């Protein structure tokens, strides 16, 4: 019925409307400095007014790191773009770590605009060509309620030959792009022959020419790449020119800065609003030094929006660099533009209600002996295992068909599956290398 | 119904053989011994046929020669047809057309599918004949023909198309076939009298189909106009993940209208003890996403020094993917289990062995490796087919077992005759005097 | 071609027109020879290709004739009990405003 | 225009001077540096002058001290109109361009050139435009009437004009310019604007094009989209000592000039060996851009080599370069940058939380307060006061760890934290 | 005439049902191994097992590749069998485990047999037969075409239904010309002009082709085999002269694409429905790779999941190494270079070093296929000079005493000659030997 | 074709040694011609240090070309 994976019992951070963090919120328990000190992100980031700023997150494994940066996304809304990422992906066979790094970060920033676009459609009536060059074609297109003729580019023409249309069948065509789609033939056509395997469709109803406005939202990045690549096309030539370059290439920042001219010159208009967003790295410790340095200048920039870090570590070496150790994998240059926020580990309370909550939300009943079993479970192995072993003790529930789950099914469930610490110990003792 | 088939390892097992209590059964479905490592993957098989819950990891454990392998290739047989499953090496995600994070998701993509259903009618009727009309150089052509079933006799009259269609491929009025309106294809099932009999019942039906496609594919496809070729030529590369995350919503959309309905599958991974670090730090956020299939690994390595790494990690893998993951060990087997073993070996190759044949082979089959002593029981009937009887003595076995080495033999012949050997170092003698 | 008309549907959402003449070299004013660029277009014109389906699939988003139903709650669990008053051999009215 | 929401470096502009060179304490959006804005205006002047070519010019300086400040605000008092390059020393690094050109390809972008042209337009208003059909008098006989406030005239049309007007559609009552010598039509609105004056004007039109921009165009048949689409690939080098040659008559017969542009490069630290051992030679050469550069680092390792040379960069490269320190900054500066940060931002700050900001801004860093500079306000922005208070520059302190304080918390929970030799505890007891 | 290090292994020399011969094949020594190759002989031609892999080592000039090559000759010419080297899986196109993938698909072949009815002849005449219609008409009904056909030492009239106008008619021929007539499958194929008909005119652009010999009726068959893998390419590969994709073919370079696993299970879909008619007959292959210790761990370990596959054939491996660090992992140790879990799947063959009185049977086997003969004192020198300095160098000189028995005229070498053919060329000892004399850096 | 092959960039390429040799023929018949005259050049490199040994062992055999 409905999927979960290790989330969707988080629906926010759960804040007042004065900044105070409840205890208990929206499947958040403790963590109450995080979450407010998350939430005047939130705000910032609604402020627009910074650009270029950067705020990690560290804390232990299973603190709730993630879950948190989670929360953040989901405050924001679904109108605010929000690009999760892994500091694995930079890595690119086809265009360098670099490109990818400040191509992201033109994702991050949505822009929305708002066009009218026109719509003509009817039922062909005649078709004549005025033949070098293409000549054009003038179309008879019928509608129920009036009839307009049109003339046509040479390029459409080749579209509509190429769609096989013919002499009173319905098509559809968009003017600004010059889109061409045929809906089939026309309905009073039905009984010219006894079988066949074109299918009748009914006249359009209204008139042949219809307009109306769209605030179809488009990422900044996906208008560049328009700028920069050619793009699908009924046309040969554009299949053509579209398959001469098929791999992506880097864009100088020429492009890039004159197709945010004219953003700027979009928004003087009023037709479209510029909004920031929020790019989120997991496991930045996996980052090269030359993504770190290229960092250091990326976010300077006042096109940089917001960026959210996410590392644990203790004191160690930042990849790529030999004699270099720093903090959670960070330079030292770079962690001055950065702002921490310190995580906590749960206590036994915290991770009884956290099974609690889950299990709530997985749909499954658990008795109070069976849940301090797994609170003692969470407290001598870790608090990701006494949540894993759920599902398999409801599973042996199903097969001794109990409702709820008891003592011995989560026993049996540590008699069957094994955690780290227990496989260490087999590990340390064993014939030939378990 | 068959595809191209030879004797395999993985061969005889067929399904996990778990009753419906879960507990396993001393031999059933190919399977033999193992009762936690069995049922405990028994569980990830109703777990995975409930499909209510997603995202997790589960690893199986143990030394070499233990059948987890073996346990995982039953979990994919008793999974049943209609659930895509996907096993690739850890060395395959390496590639150089291909990012290694990319391929991962890649990897990803294929495990879970989508059914999609429809309708569509068929007519299904023998010919009583034919009548074309064409002209020389004539243009427009006119067709007409009479279809027949027992219930029914009707005329049909022909269209521009289905002119084509019928000068295609060569219809009679002993022919009988069914045609599609909508799809327009002819289908000949055969030849009536010039071996079937005229269709029962009427002569128009309509039929459901369905169809099935992976979330790889509906994610390659709209990805460029040829995209579609990358399919079958398998070149793509750095699919755009703004596609994905529209493919997403996309196809949750579809699921909340009912129209397509996704079938959860169970992504395994052999060999996952050399994997890059960055592979790793990608599953640990990777398995959190709304869709994620089922994850089954497999390591036989100890404690050993994860490759991209200079530290040595317990089991191989960093310990932030062996806490979400959940970890089945698997343990050696008895004497007589190994005699089990090359007895349904031999059921399965169809080999006859003797008793005593049996027992010498158990014992120097416990001494040495299981496997080696799998790998002599196909050799034995060869070479007992030229003693033109159907039999395994106890003397072939010897004279296979001085013919073929064991790994621990060669050791020490290695080591006596070293100089004859290339050394590490690069020395080597050539000669005997 | 079935699979490739159900399972098509993301568009290039956006795109700049009149950058695929430009691409290729052939427009009104450019180095290339004036004739050149004619014969070019014609051939362009001429020549055929398969992948037209799914040129105008991803150019175009399709409604098709499926959304009827999906975009209705009350036919989702119409057509629903419809097969089920169907197998059980029943007739039914239908009402409206 | 051109949209932009806040910059580091947004409140400084154009760094600052007098006419004797001398900075003054505090000028647009530059305080402290007193020496370094000296000897920063000596090189925008040296620019300015563009006698000299090919020189290198280092800047050194302790990190967050008065450093890439100093390369913005020479960028921005050289202005418009003359090319200014900054490029990450990462980003030269490339896959599918080698080092090298990708290095020589920012010396090339570095330069521009301008490029006059003289053209005669007629514009204005079209009230009448009559066209007819092929006659067998004449090919085609056409009259179009173009009204302006001082002249209104009448032209009969060239035969291939008429195909220009009839191949875009033309309506009465708009205002168009019309050029001969290009043969063209453009449209600057609809009669949203009003005529002028006469018809027929002569006009130079003067092109700003780099060096690199030349060279791109010439070695393809397409290069003006090689330029937009980075897909250039290694040019040629005999195209380019073709194009050097071919600017040089250029500037003999004076139909071109060359404006010597700077090109400053952040991180030269991490440069490759191969790099600075290319930048040698591009510096002697003839067209090449003052090049100033940046390093935070001292008396480290060559990326490249086992090594390690002084300031971590090699001598034979250091030979060439001019050498510029920047000091750290001291606690009456502090306060000012931060009041100027608070003037840039919007925010209002009490004398008693600059007093509290300035000392946290001495015993930590600049960067660090003058980020929580922006924090504060949301905090202040909850209570519904236009000002922030010292209570909240406090909560905004707790809230939001520094680096010094994160690295003694970690000391203490370091069995928590992840370690290199990958050890971590995640079991809370025994 | 060319013969290189080989040519005179002819097969294994065994024989029925029993050990094997002492010397057959140019082989020998070495009984046991090439009577155990022997069984594997029988094993591959049984076509059950898949996936079996086995290990021949041994010293160097032990035999070892002579073995693969002779159970490659014992295989027979059918089997498919493709030589390969560790060294060749590195490649810059595609990724290692790749064309390890497809090397392990190009051992196994597919026969296909067809056997078609064919009418060729020339053409003596062509006449319609008129008949009523079923329903009435006016104008003409042809209720069948009559077509005769001339050959060699026969001819033949026929009767077809007249639907085959059409296929005259695109094959245009009419009378006179050699035509080609499938049975079952019907239409035409125009072959050539009679040949009879060069005469008529001075200048023809059109050869003419002679009446077919013997009967104008025939039946034959043809056996075609293909692998599995060129089967695959032309799948993957798109094909026409025209075409927009073909035109992107051209101007643009070729390069061997990752083949996906969805297009090799849809071809086993369809050689496994044309197995099941009788029309397809799968023969499973071998594979070879000569110095397996070239091998990376990432290939070694693809091994593992790749000899469980079901279709996988039997891969021979030849490693002369001893113990090593195998390649990719600095700290482990094993036999020959194979990993230990490599090693737990397959079967080991040892391999002898060859006795002094095999050596000199070895050098006078080798002199009948060079087809220069030798004396017996000569022969003696190249025994002892073979075990010492190796075996070959003895095998290596044999040439050289011969050009060097041209040049003094005779046709028989002699002890000055290979002691002459000895000063000129020295072995590695004598070279590495030199090496330490001298400080010129030689 | 012609004109996709000059849209496409210009891509380095390993030259055969045959197409330089059949140059190198017909230069070598205009020469003895007296159509054209074939002058040497100077070929400079600096810091020959950054050189890998491989372009040092190929300018072995390249300096031995006439
Ligand atoms: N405060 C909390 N309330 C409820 N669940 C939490 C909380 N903190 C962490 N979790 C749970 O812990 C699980 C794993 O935490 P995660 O964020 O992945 O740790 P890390 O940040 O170290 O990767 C998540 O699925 C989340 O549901
Ligand atoms: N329970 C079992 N039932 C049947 N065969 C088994 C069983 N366990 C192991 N085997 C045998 O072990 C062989 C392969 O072992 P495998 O699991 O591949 O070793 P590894 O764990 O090193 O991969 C198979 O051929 C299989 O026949
Ligand atoms: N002289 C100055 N006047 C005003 N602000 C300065 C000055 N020097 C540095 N800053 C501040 O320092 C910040 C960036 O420091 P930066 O010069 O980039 O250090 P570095 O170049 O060593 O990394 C800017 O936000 C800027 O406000
Ligand atoms: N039985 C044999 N009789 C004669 N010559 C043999 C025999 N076995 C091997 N040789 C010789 O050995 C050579 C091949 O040696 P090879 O197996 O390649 O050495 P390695 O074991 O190092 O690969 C052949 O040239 C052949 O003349
Ligand atoms: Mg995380
Ligand atoms: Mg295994
Ligand atoms: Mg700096
Ligand atoms: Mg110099
Ligand atoms: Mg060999």
């Amino acid at each position: 019925v409905t999927r979960t994976a290790a989330h969707t019992h988080i629906k926010g951070l759960g804040l007042d409307e004065s900044g105070v963090a409840k205890r208990v919120e929206g499947g958040f328990v403790g963590q109450i400095e995080a979450r407010e000190a998350c939430g005047v992100i939130v705000d910032l980031i609604k402020a627009k007014k910074m650009s270029g700023r950067a705020i990690l997150l560290a804390g232990g494994p299973s603190t709730g790191k993630t879950a948190l940066a989670l929360a953040i996304s989901q405050e924001l809304g679904p109108k605010v773009p929000f690009c999760p990422l892994v500091g694995s992906e930079l890595y690119s066979v086809e265009v360098k770590k670099t490109e990818t790094l400040m191509e992201n970060f033109r994702r991050a920033i949505g822009l929305r605009i708002k066009e009218t676009k026109e719509v003509y459609e009817g039922e062909v009536t005649e078709l004549t060509p005025e033949d070098k060059t293409i000549s054009h074609v003038i179309v008879g297109l019928k509608s129920a309620k009036g009839t307009k003729t049109l003339r046509l580019d040479p390029t459409i023409y080749e579209s509509i030959q190429r769609e096989k249309v013919s002499i009173g069948d319905v098509i559809y065509i968009e003017a600004n792009t010059g889109a061409v789609k045929r809906v089939g033939r026309s309905d009073a056509y039905a009984t010219e022959f006894d079988l066949e395997t074109e299918e009748y469709v009914p006249l359009p109803k209204g008139e042949v020419h219809k307009k109306k406005e769209i605030v179809q939202d488009v990422t900044l990045h996906d208008l560049d790449v328009a700028n920069a690549r050619p793009q699908g096309g009924q046309d040969v030539i554009s299949m053509m020119g579209q398959l001469l370059k098929p791999k992506k290439t880097e864009i100088t920042e020429k492009l890039r800065q004159e197709v945010n001219k004219v953003v700027a010159k979009y928004i003087d208009q009023g037709v479209a609003e510029l909004i920031p967003g929020v790019l989120f790295i997991d496991e930045v410790n996996m980052l090269d030094i030359e993504i770190f340095t290229y960092l250091n200048k990326a976010l300077e920039s006042n096109i940089a929006p917001v960026v959210v870090l996410a590392s644990n570590r203790g004191m160690t070496t930042v990849r790529g660099t030999e004699d270099v150790i720093s903090p959670h994998g960070v330079p030292p240059d770079l962690i001055d533009r950065l702002l921490i926020v310190r995580t906590l580990p749960y206590d036994k309370d915290e991770i009884r209600t956290i099974i609690e909550r889950r299990a709530t939300v997985e749909r499954l009943q658990v008795e109070s002996s069976a849940l301090d079993l797994l609170a003692t479970m969470g407290t001598e192995t870790s608090l990701r295992y006494a949540l894993q072993l759920l599902a398999p003790c409801g599973i042996l529930a199903q097969t001794s068909n109990r409702k709820e789950i008891v003592v011995n099914d989560v026993n049996e469930a540590k008699l069957l599956f094994l955690d780290a610490k227990r496989s260490t110990k087999i590990l340390e003792t064993s014939a030939n290398y378990l | 119904l068959k595809s191209l088939s030879l004797i395999a390892a993985h061969s005889h097992i067929t399904g996990l053989g778990l009753d419906e209590n879960l507990q396993p059964r001393p031999t059933s479905e190919g399977m033999v011994g193992q009762l936690q490592a069995r049922r405990a993957a028994g569980v990830i098989l109703k777990m995975v046929q409930n499909g209510t819950i997603a995202g997790r990891a589960v690893l199986v454990a143990g030394p070499p020669s233990t059948g987890k392998t073996a346990l995982a290739m039953g979990v994919s047989q008793s999974l049943g047809k209609d659930v895509p499953f996907t096993a690739i090496a850890g060395s395959e995600i390496f590639s150089l057309e291909l990012s290694k994070t990319e391929a991962l998701t890649q990897a990803f993509r294929k495990s879970i599918g989508i059914k999609i259903k429809e309708e569509t009618e068929l007519i299904e009727g023998e010919v009583v004949e034919i009548q074309i009309d064409r002209s020389i150089t004539g243009g427009h052509k006119q067709g007409k023909l009479t279809i027949k079933t027992t219930d029914m006799e009707t005329i049909y009259e022909l269209g521009n198309k289905m002119i084509d269609g019928l000068t295609k491929e060569k219809v009679l009025a002993g022919d009988v076939i069914s045609i599609d309106k909508a799809s327009g294809k002819i289908t000949k099932l055969g030849r009536s009298f010039a071996f079937v009999q005229c269709p029962e019942g009427e002569l128009q039906k309509r039929k459901t189909v369905v169809h099935t496609v992976s979330l790889h594919e509906i994610d390659v496809i709209n990805s460029r106009t040829q995209g579609f070729l990358a399919l079958f030529t398998g070149d793509t590369g750095e699919i755009r993940s703004e596609v994905r995350d529209q493919i997403n919503t996309k196809v949750a959309e579809w699921k909340e209208e009912g129209k397509a309905e996704i079938v959860p599958g169970v992504l395994f991974i052999d060999e996952v003890h050399m994997l890059d670090i960055e592979c790793f730090s990608f599953i640990n956020r990777a398995l959190e996403d709304e869709f994620a299939p089922i994850v089954m690994m497999a390591t036989n390595r100890g404690v050993s020094k994860t490759r991209g790494t200079n530290y040595k990690s317990p089991h191989g893998l960093p310990l932030d993917l062996l806490d979400r993951s959940i970890i089945i060990t698997t343990k050696s087997y008895n004497e007589q289990e190994i005699k089990t073993i090359l007895s349904i070996r031999a059921q399965e190759e169809e080999v006859e062995l003797s008793s005593d044949a049996l027992d010498l082979l158990t014992k120097t089959g416990v001494e040495t490796s299981l496997r080696y002593s799998s790998n002599l029981i196909s050799v034995a009937q060869q070479i007992a087919m030229k003693r033109k009887n159907n039999t395994v003595e106890v003397e072939d076995v010897k004279r296979a077992y001085l013919l073929f080495l064991d790994s621990a033999r060669s050791v020490k012949y290695v080591q006596e005759n070293e100089s004859q050997y290339i050394d590490d170092q690069g020395n080597v003698q050539i000669s005997i005097a | 071609r079935k699979i490739i008309d159900t399972f098509a549907v993301l568009t290039p959402s956006a795109v700049s027109l009149d950058m695929r003449k430009l691409a290729l070299g052939l427009n009104d004013d450019s180095s290339v020879g004036e004739n050149t660029r004619l014969k070019v277009m014609q051939n362009c014109f001429e020549v055929s290709n398969p992948l037209h389906q799914l040129q105008t699939k991803l150019t175009i988003a399709f409604p098709d004739k499926s959304l009827l139903q999906y975009d209705c709650g009350k036919l989702q669990k119409l057509a629903i009990l419809l097969q089920q008053l169907k197998d059980n051999g029943h007739r039914a009215l239908i009402f409206t405003q």
